[PDB]
RNA sequence: AUGAUGUCAUACUUAUCCUGUCCCUUUUUUUUCCA
């Protein structure tokens, strides 16, 4: 509807402005621990893919994203921000299930750039979420 | 600036001479 | 993940030859280029 | 300063294990936040299942030990002897057990199962 | 050469000429170039500057105040009183500061958002943050906050003279082994006015010799008596010793005054300084007769300015009948120096020492850094008591050895305790260097490995057992190809020999030489060559010159320098605009010797106000003269470092590089934090900034303005280059032809161009490029045409 | 560790060093 | 009421005039200056900018032609008396030392532009 | 920040395939997102607002400045 | 309804910091009873008095001369720390919490040790065998 | 009518070759202020 959203809004707000919130802002481009957060990106990354089986191409290629992103920070935290600033066109996502013999649940698949970009961008705001409580 | 003008120190320390402790190299044991 | 003129002739020939659901088929013919790729660059 | 004495005994002791407060990479493990939900994602983003998404060898520390569990395992199994009478290793002609050690490509298939560490099992 | 220090006054009478001349200019320029609204406005302005400058000398004048009935409680009143006003101003600020602390939602805005200033405190203090982040993720408690009530609290009921501080302060000063020998050193004093006073370690010489003097009266007349040293810190080492010795705060008669630290209130008796302000008023006054008897440290340092000043000294002896100046000295090598003052009594004093037995190898080994960790080993199996040295030579192997230690150490549990390892650099934070001088813990052995700092420099408590290789990097120059290789060499035999007094200043030494006592009597080298034929002499030609000495080859010294280093360095002049066709000095020549910097960095103040831009350049000019190295990349970390110096990192060479990192560290609050995390020695940037103040400060001598050119930083390249046409290359330099290495820490390690410039010289392992920057070779042809031919 | 032991022990609860200390409380 | 609504320059000069608020108030806490208005004495002219090649009966002559100056007083050094290029005139009227103020400020005495304002 | 959510937004309305199955997700979420768990919890954040109220959930929270 | 949240912010806003300069004005008054009771209370000497009259003729020539005044900014007491603890014999106070470096890094790791899901790749053990 | 000319990809040649690098120390002058 259109009242019930704009009451929860409003009250969105009012609970805002009650608990004295500073926004989150926009990542800086000289930031004091963002080697440190595409490091624990990367380790979420690099959890997966630690087998080290035959893989195919697609995960050799990922992999390969991996280890350039581990090479050059920079490049990869200006093309995060490059991203964060403009794209808003982004591939479409595979999908898949498990079975677990009660239930299936499913598995989504996007392009490893974007799921590079938005692990460290999930870390940044974890940890702005933790500074600002 | 000239080409001359940058040699007559060079001459003059000519004239002069050339002492053992101004540019000691040290060689020892030589054959 | 760049596109050259020849890889674009290649696209278009694949497809009229191949239709359009073959994309594995397509993405043999086209070197380094997967089937995800081709089919986001032709659509 | 604190002494080896002092945390000694309570080395792998408490909940958060008292010796993950000296780690290697605690300093950058200190902006993780939300990485008990980032497994619970982790789950819909990987289609194998984690058992172990309720816990963390670095945050939470090592939280058993199953070594002990492993001697008096082997202690209630007759002896190493005894195991060594049921198997091959007589065989061998080895004069003890303890020098024992155990240890790009295209292809019409490559799932197929392995015979050969079965085949030295049995 | 009394002529020679007559010249020289002229040339002072002449040089103060010309800052009038320079000051009738200044007035020329000046000269050439609502009423009670502006009364209300007037007094606005004037009572808020009154205001401001009273609340800035009100602490001011207590903190002078406690640097020294109702005086006290004037004082308890103005504490008080300050109190009040700093609340008073921070109850302003808080309420401007949960003014900001609102909700305050980012606003939409067209196009891409603006980035806002900002944070917490960022040295150590994550440490403890993730301390008592787990302390808060394991402790648990129940209940609301009100939970502290129903507590019965059942209590136990249980069974039913300064002076003499002052009088101790002269029996240390009776102490000393100076004391019993002060009647001869001020009887030799009197007889010779060019003693030389040799004695070893623990004597305390250069904090009772000019007290011994003080009370034989030579500074009367208000001749004062001065105390320079080869370093600034061992210079307020003996100031603050000497200091405490009579009670006598700086400023008063002990006060100092070194580079950024002038601190003398006009009161002055025993000033403290190094050689650099003996030549500085050497350049301010010729001769010192402000200065009746003036003590001399060693030689042993042997510092180029003080082998300038040796040669002065002797030009004092020479000009005044006398002065009854005196050398301080360390070792028994005073021969030369005795034969060089026109044969000068020595002096010795005895030094009280300790069985410093020097141990030995019984093999002939080329590792020396895991021998001594096995004898590290069978030093913590053998008796406990005594702090460890071991000696090395270089950053990149002693942090490998820290590294292969700590390993060693924490591959054992309650085996091996403690051994607490420390390293000592250069371009180094000063933290751990103060963890350095903390003390041991007693159930340790604590290792402090460490450089030619603890040989040269530094004397650390408690130190028993020292190993030492004898081998230091020397940066020995060769002008025949004019390369500056920095190549590792073996110590000396009194090297090794002030490193066993090391061992020894404290207690019984442990001195184990990492070689036989065959190769220490026969194969080590027994003199240090000094720095004048290892290097060159670019700095101190234009200040001899503009001394008064026109025969700086004919003029009088202990040993010459090479001739190839004083030609090249006047070819270099003539290259300059410093010679003339005469090789003398210009006006301009006279004015690149006012600052003490460098003439190849003076060409940056030569090309300043040619099109301007001279701001940047002389930041620059600042920034580049420093001693340590900039950046704080550490063992370990590594990524971090490198991110933030690439972020650093601009197009054009590394001096714009470090240009941005002291230009966003201006209006940053000139913090440790910044340097933190952004990786940067926070001790040697800061003596950056105090250079660029005090060459601020410096600029009205040679009529030169700040200007900028806003951003213009290829015209700043091109003064840069204008600077730098000697020191340029083309894969090969065109000058000295030898094919050139980039450096990996420089900005343009990738990307090998076709031109490039190139600061300094220094090889390592390959014939490095340090300090580059990218050219053309276009405004490279515009200066000096005459070195330049043929591309 | 018979020094690890008593310094356990020395460290530990200890009733008589609390009397000691709550004694010197009172009598301070 | 709140205090907003107004134009922004007059935010400006109520914020100015609050920070010097604040000065007096500081001021008078401290008590340097302990009256409550804290005004100078009118009709004398603080002399800034000098030179020590001046002299100061010559500049109350000098500062007399738009005004004359009833006496002068230079606030010279307390144990030496250097010229520390401050100086009290004081004028007859506060017109005349307000026109004095007026024609002196900016003139190079001694190459120096020396100006006049409120004590 | 606003380009931010711009692309929160933009992350969501992406097309789910399946071989031959191709739709644009534009009212569901994605759980492979790795901010996911974030706004999910967010999400149930503002539903805890919901039920309980807000002055419950400042009885709940303390004030702001000590929680 | 975006708007007009926005507006509700601006005036609750300029409510709250109404009422915080309200409480700052209550302070200032409070505190100047306070500095009316300092001014109660307050209803070598000439080396003193050198010393203040040389300190500000110091701020006059640092005023006519804009650097950092001598050793008072330059080095205050935020100078290099190596000179501060030396050149300065004071000390300073120790912080932190200190341990042995024999202690510190047994534990290590990048991540933590169980790989996905990590069922066939043994690592059921902590520490070796034998 | 076939030339000049752009770093555009592909082809080919060479029994071409399967690839290297982060400094021990160290000192350097001079000018104003409100009841």
């Amino acid at each position: 509807t259109a009242e019930e959203a704009v009451a929860v809004y409003t009250t969105t707000v009012h609970w805002l402005e009650s608990r004295r919130f500073s926004p989150i802002p926009f990542p800086p481009l000289s930031y004091k621990h963002d080697t440190k957060l595409l490091i624990l990106a990367l380790e979420r990354l690099k959890e997966a893919y630690s087998v080290k089986s035959r893989l195919n191409q697609s995960q050799r290629e990922e992999l390969g994203l991996i280890e350039q992103a581990y090479d050059n920070p920079h490049e990869a935290l200006s093309r995060i921000k490059r991203h964060l600033l403009t794209q808003r066109a982004f591939k479409e996502v595979g999908i898949e299930f498990m079975d677990l013999y009660s239930h299936l649940v499913p598995v989504y698949d996007v392009e490893p750039l974007e799921k590079i970009t938005d692990a460290y961008l999930d870390q940044y705001l974890w940890y702005e979420a933790d500074k600002r409580r | 600036e000239a080409v001359p003008v940058e040699a007559y120190g060079l001459a003059m320390l000519r004239g002069m001479g050339w002492k053992p402790g101004e540019g000691i190299g040290r060689t020892f044991n030589q054959v | 993940g760049v596109w050259r003129n020849t890889e674009d002739e290649i696209l278009k020939a694949a497809v009229m030859k191949y239709g359009k659901n073959q994309w594995s088929r397509i993405a043999s013919l086209l070197h380094r280029k997967s089937a995800k790729q081709c089919k986001a660059r032709w659509y | 300063r604190l002494t080896l004495e002092d945390l000694e005994d309570s080395w792998d002791r408490g909940i958060p294990r008292i010796n993950t407060l000296f780690q290697k990479d605690r300093h950058t493990l200190a902006y993780d936040k939300g990485w008990r939900v980032r497994t619970d994602f982790k789950q819909y983003q990987v289609l194998k299942q984690n058992p172990f998404w309720w816990t963390h060898q670095r945050h939470d520390g090592k939280l058993w030990n199953l070594n002990n569990y492993r001697t008096d395992m082997i202690q209630a199994l007759g002896g190493v002897e005894g195991i060594l009478e049921h198997t091959l290793f007589k065989g061998t002609y080895f004069p003890t057990w303890e020098g024992l050690f155990w240890e790009k490509l295209t292809n019409a298939q490559r799932s197929g199962l392995n015979q050969i560490p079965n085949r030295r099992f049995t | 050469e009394d002529e020679w220090e007559r010249t020289e006054r002229e040339r002072l009478q002449d040089l103060e000429e010309r800052d009038a001349f320079a000051e009738r200019v200044r007035q020329r320029d000046k000269d050439r170039t609502m009423v009670p609204e502006l009364r209300k406005k007037s007094r606005r302005e004037y009572l808020a500057k009154r205001e401001r400058e009273k609340l800035e000398d009100l602490e001011a004048e207590l903190a002078d105040e406690e640097f020294l009935r109702h005086e006290r409680q004037e004082l308890k009143y103005k504490r008080r009183v300050r109190d009040l006003a700093r609340e008073y101003r921070a109850a302003g600020e808080q309420e401007k500061l949960e003014a900001t602390n609102r909700y305050h939602m980012p606003k939409e805005t067209r196009g891409q958002p603006a980035r806002a200033v900002d944070e917490s405190g960022a040295p150590g203090e994550e440490q403890r943050r993730w301390e008592e982040a787990r302390l808060g993720a394991a402790s648990l408690k129940f209940g609301a906050r009100d939970a502290a009530s129903q507590e019965p609290k059942y209590q136990l009921v249980l069974e039913e003279t300064q002076a003499q501080q002052k009088e101790s302060i002269q029996a240390v000063r009776r102490s000393l082994p100076v004391f019993p020998f002060r009647e001869e050193l001020l009887a030799a004093i009197a007889n010779h006015q060019v003693l030389i006073i040799e004695g070893e370690t623990g004597s305390g010489k250069t904090t009772q010799i000019p007290q011994y003097l003080f009370e034989e009266g030579y500074t009367n007349k208000g001749m004062k008596i001065a105390c320079t040293q080869p370093r600034r810190v061992a210079a307020m080492s003996v100031a603050a010793r000497v200091a405490r010795e009579m009670g006598v705060k700086l400023g008063n008669e002990v006060g100092y005054s070194i580079r950024f630290e002038d601190c003398t209130s006009e009161r002055t008796v025993l000033r403290y300084m190094t050689d650099g302000m003996l030549l500085r008023e050497f350049l301010s006054e010729p001769d010192l007769a402000s200065y009746s008897v003036v003590m001399v440290d060693e030689a042993h340092e042997r510092t180029l300015h003080t082998d300038i000043l040796f040669g002065l000294i002797k030009d004092v002896a020479r000009f005044r009948p006398e002065l009854k100046v005196l050398v301080a000295s360390a070792t028994m090598d005073t021969a030369r120096f005795s034969t060089f003052f026109d044969d000068a009594p020595v002096f010795r004093i005895p030094g009280r020492r300790f069985p410093v037995d020097i141990f030995y190898t019984k093999a002939p080994e080329a590792d020396y850094l895991e021998a001594c960790v096995v004898s590290v080993l069978q030093i913590h199996v053998t008796q406990p008591p005594g702090d460890i040295l071991v000696f090395l030579t270089g950053q990149e192997e002693i942090e490998a050895a820290c590294e292969m230690l700590q390993d060693r150490c924490r591959r054992l549990g309650s085996k091996i305790r403690e051994l607490l390892v420390l390293p000592i650099y250069a371009n180094l934070p000063s933290d751990m260097q103060a963890r350095i001088f903390q003390p041991t813990p007693p159930g340790a052995r604590k290792v402090v490995v460490a450089t030619n700092i603890a040989e040269t420099s530094l004397t650390i408590e408690g130190i028993i057992y020292v190993l030492d290789p004898g081998f230091c990097k020397q940066k020995s120059y060769n002008p025949r190809t004019g390369m500056e290789s920095l190549t590792v060499t073996p110590c000396s035999k009194a090297s090794a020999n002030q490193r066993a007094g090391r061992a020894g200043r404290v207690a019984a030494g442990k001195c184990f030489r990492l070689y036989t006592a065959w190769a220490y009597q026969h194969e080590l080298e027994e003199t240090t060559v000094p720095e004048i034929q290892r290097t060159s002499l670019g700095n101190v030609v234009l200040l001899l010159k503009s001394l008064g000495i026109h025969d700086l080859m004919h003029f009088d010294f202990l040993d010459p320098p090479p001739y190839e280093t004083l030609l090249l360095a006047l070819e270099q002049l003539y290259a300059l605009g410093a010679l003339n066709h005469l090789g003398e000095l210009t006006t301009s020549g006279r004015k690149m010797a006012e600052l003490p910097v460098d003439p190849m960095l003076s060409k940056m103040i030569l090309a300043s106000e040619k099109y301007s831009c001279s701001e940047e350049i002389l930041t620059v000019a600042a920034m580049l003269s420093v001693n340590n190295s900039i950046f704080y990349r550490p063992k370990d970390k590594v990524v971090h470092a490198d991110n933030a110096r690439v972020n650093f990192f601009l197009p054009g060479g590394d001096h714009l590089v470090l240009l941005n990192v002291y230009t966003q560290w201006a209006e940053s609050g000139y913090s440790s934090q910044w340097c933190y995390e952004n990786f940067v020695q926070f001790r040697s940037m800061r003596r950056a900034r105090d250079v660029r103040e005090q060459l601020e400060g410096l600029l009205e001598r040679v009529e030169v303005g700040l200007s900028s050119c806003q951003g213009d930083y290829i015209r700043v390249r091109k003064a840069i280059t204008a600077g730098y046409f000697y020191h340029t290359a083309r894969y090969r330099t065109v000058k000295q032809q030898q094919t050139v290495f980039i450096h990996p820490n420089s900005s343009l390690f990738e990307q090998q161009p076709r031109w490039l410039l190139y600061h300094e010289l220094v090889l390592t392992t390959k014939e490095f490029m340090r300090q580059v920057l990218e050219i053309e070779s276009s405004w490279l042809l515009e200066v000096a045409p005459h070195y330049y031919k043929a591309k | 560790d018979l020094d690890r032991m008593l310094r356990e022990q020395e460290r530990e609860g200890d009733p008589m060093a609390n009397f000691i200390k709550k004694n010197k409380a009172k009598e301070n | 009421d709140d205090f907003k609504g107004r134009s922004a320059e007059e935010v400006e000069e109520i914020k100015a005039e609050k920070e010097a608020k604040t000065q007096a108030i500081l001021l008078e806490m401290v008590g340097d200056l302990p009256d409550a208005d804290i005004k100078p004495p009118e009709n004398v002219l603080f002399v800034c900018k000098l030179n020590p090649v001046t002299t100061d009966e010559d500049l109350e002559i000098i500062f007399s032609r738009f005004g004359p100056i009833r006496s002068c007083e230079v606030i010279r050094d307390w144990k030496t008396g250097e010229s520390l290029c401050y100086a009290f005139i004081e004028f007859e009227k506060e017109e005349d030392c307000e026109k004095a103020f007026f024609k002196m400020d900016n003139v190079l005495i001694d190459d120096r532009r020396i100006h006049v304002d409120f004590s | 920040d606003h380009n931010i959510a711009d692309y929160m937004t933009a992350k969501n309305n992406v097309v789910i395939n399946y071989k031959d199955m191709n739709h644009t997700n534009s009212y569901g979420i994605i759980r492979g997102l790795q901010f996911a768990s974030f706004i999910v919890q967010y999400y149930g954040l503002v539903m805890d607002l919901l039920v309980l109220g807000l002055h419950r959930a400042s009885e709940m929270a303390g004030p702001p400045q000590m929680p | 309804a975006d708007r007009k949240a926005r507006e509700a912010v601006e005036m609750r806003a300029q409510v709250e910091r109404k009422m915080a300069q309200k409480e700052k004005e209550k302070h200032e008054e409070k505190l100047r009873e306070m500095a009316q009771k300092a001014r109660e209370r307050r209803a070598r000497d000439e080396i003193r008095h050198d010393r203040r009259k040389e300190r500000q003729h110091d701020r006059n020539l640092s005023r006519a001369a804009p650097d950092k005044r001598s050793k008072l900014q330059r080095n205050e007491n935020r100078d290099i720390s190596e000179v501060i603890a030396l050149g300065v014999p004071n000390p300073r106070t120790s912080n932190e919490v200190q341990y042995d470096q024999r202690l510190f890094n047994q534990s290590k790791g990048m991540d933590s040790g169980f790989a996905g899901g990590e069922d066939e790749i043994y690592n059921v053990y902590d520490q070796a065998w034998r």
